[PDB]
DNA sequence: GTCTGATCTCGGAA
């Protein structure tokens, strides 16, 4: 049920310099597809650094009843809601994503559905 | 048959000017209403169900006129 | 100096070509240089133009403040020819005893006046001024048809306006102006004249 | 750029939604613009001028 | 206490 997911490297934290307090805006580059995202994340729970591998996976569905997908241990939801090497921006609330680059491996995506983010350190 | 088909913002105040006024005088109700005492919210029930015995003789400025049913016009 | 005794043979041949005579197009459009045949002559009356229609007769008297009896050299000539309109493009002005001596032969010949530095440009191709264009007598009766309307109660022009006065029009008649815009660039508005 | 539409298939079907402007919304896109331009004209008897004097007073 | 067009008196001229 998997949209899309690789192993990503933070490099910039925060780009511009912290504007928030609780949400910072990290800069990452894939293994060997080479999608650039700007993701943000919620440092308050799940805290993160320069430099840390982290997975990411990016699923329409999570299949405490039908026993979802937890192995992974920081999940967003939001929508997608423009498709601009494609562009994919989505949103989770206010929280953005401009997962981008190389088109045929980004052809899960559409606009105007449901996302969900499944991430985990390494 | 030349003036706009659809009913201006003045033509729907005065329709239901005439029709709250004529309702508050025992006129016959065509909406069969649901207790609405105000003779007022009664013509917008009448507006919407669009049963009004009400014609608007609209006055091109020149002298002749042009007649326009409340059922044949088009409402916001 | 002479971008002068050039631009008013120049304006008032681009006047009669729009009021509807027949000035071909060579002799419409003169530069400097082929005026410049008469150049150093007119300043140390040579320019008379008499058009007819598809008749009118200007005239420059080199008096600056034109007098009755100016009029009257030319009253005579203008009667002998059997020509009906005129022009008397003057330096300064009329006399203002003069322009009565215009309404006094007023039905007979028409006669109208200007001034020169009135007519230095042409008001036509202002950017402010939108294209007049004089309506026919049936374009007036599909006018006021379609609008219901009396030929009064029409925007009105007076007839000693810049404009009505260039294009030549008696009261009565209805001109027709495009004005205009920038969504459609077609606001046609009509004014009857004063 | 790329992504021919030889036929509306290519093999990335996401290509497809750089540009959508699909036929149901072109002919929604119409009659809204046509309604919206129809509703948005000058009602006819509308104190035209008394609108004038406010807009320019206050 | 001015800001106002109108309406009255003077004067130089074709």
């Amino acid at each position: 049920g998997i949209l899309f997911e690789d192993i990503f490297d933070v490099k910039d934290i925060d780009p511009e310099g912290k504007k928030f307090d609780r949400v910072s805006r990290l800069h990452c580059e894939s293994e060997s597809f080479k999608m650039d995202l700007i993701l943000d994340v919620n440092i308050q729970i799940y805290p993160v650094d320069l430099g840390d591998k982290f997975r990411l996976v990016i699923a329409s569905t999570l299949y405490d009843r039908p026993s979802r997908a937890d192995q992974f241990e920081y999940v967003m939801y939001g929508k997608v809601y423009r498709i601009e090497r494609l562009s994919a921006y989505v949103s989770y609330g206010g929280l953005l994503m401009r997962l981008q680059g190389d088109a045929n491996n980004l052809h899960g995506f559409e606009v105007d559905s449901r996302v969900y983010l499944l991430m985990k350190k390494l | 048959r030349i003036t706009t088909p659809y009913m201006t913002k003045y033509e729907r105040a005065r329709v239901l000017g005439t029709r709250a006024l004529q309702i508050a005088m025992c006129a016959p109700v065509m909406v069969e209403l649901e207790g609405e005492t105000d003779p007022l919210l009664i013509a917008m029930k009448e507006l919407k169900a669009r049963k009004i015995p009400i014609i608007i003789r609209r006055y091109l400025p020149d002298g002749s006129y042009e007649d326009w049913g409340v059922d044949e016009l088009i409402i916001t | 100096e002479t971008y002068r005794l050039w631009k008013i043979r120049k304006t008032i041949m681009q006047l009669c070509h729009d009021r509807g005579y027949l000035v071909t197009q060579d002799e419409l459009d003169q530069t400097l240089e082929e005026f410049k045949a008469q150049s150093g002559d007119k300043p140390s009356t040579d320019l008379t133009v008499l058009v007819a229609h598809n008749q009118m007769f200007v005239f420059f008297p080199e008096e600056p403040k034109v007098g009755i009896k100016t009029i009257k050299v030319y009253c005579q000539r203008m009667q002998e020819e059997n020509i009906t309109r005129a022009l008397i493009v003057v330096q300064q002005g009329m006399t203002p005893s003069a322009k009565q001596s215009l309404v006094d032969m007023a039905p007979k010949y028409i006669l109208e006046q200007f001034l020169q530095q009135e007519l230095l440009i042409n008001i036509t191709e202002h950017e402010l001024v939108p294209e007049h264009v004089v309506m026919t007598k049936e374009e007036v009766t599909e006018l006021l048809a379609r609008y219901k309307l009396r030929e009064n109660q029409l925007p009105r022009i007076q007839a000693g306006d810049p404009v009505a006065r260039y294009f030549g029009i008696k009261r009565g008649q209805v001109v027709k102006i495009i004005r205009p815009s920038e969504t459609a660039g077609r606001y046609i508005t009509y004014r009857l004249v004063q | 750029k790329y992504g021919i539409n030889d036929n509306g298939t290519t093999e990335p079907r996401v290509l497809y939604q750089l540009d959508r402007i699909t036929p149901t919304q072109v002919e929604k896109f119409l009659e809204t613009c046509r309604d919206k331009y129809m509703r948005a004209q000058m009602e006819p008897g509308s104190a035209v001028g008394a609108l004038c004097a406010q807009s320019i007073g206050e």
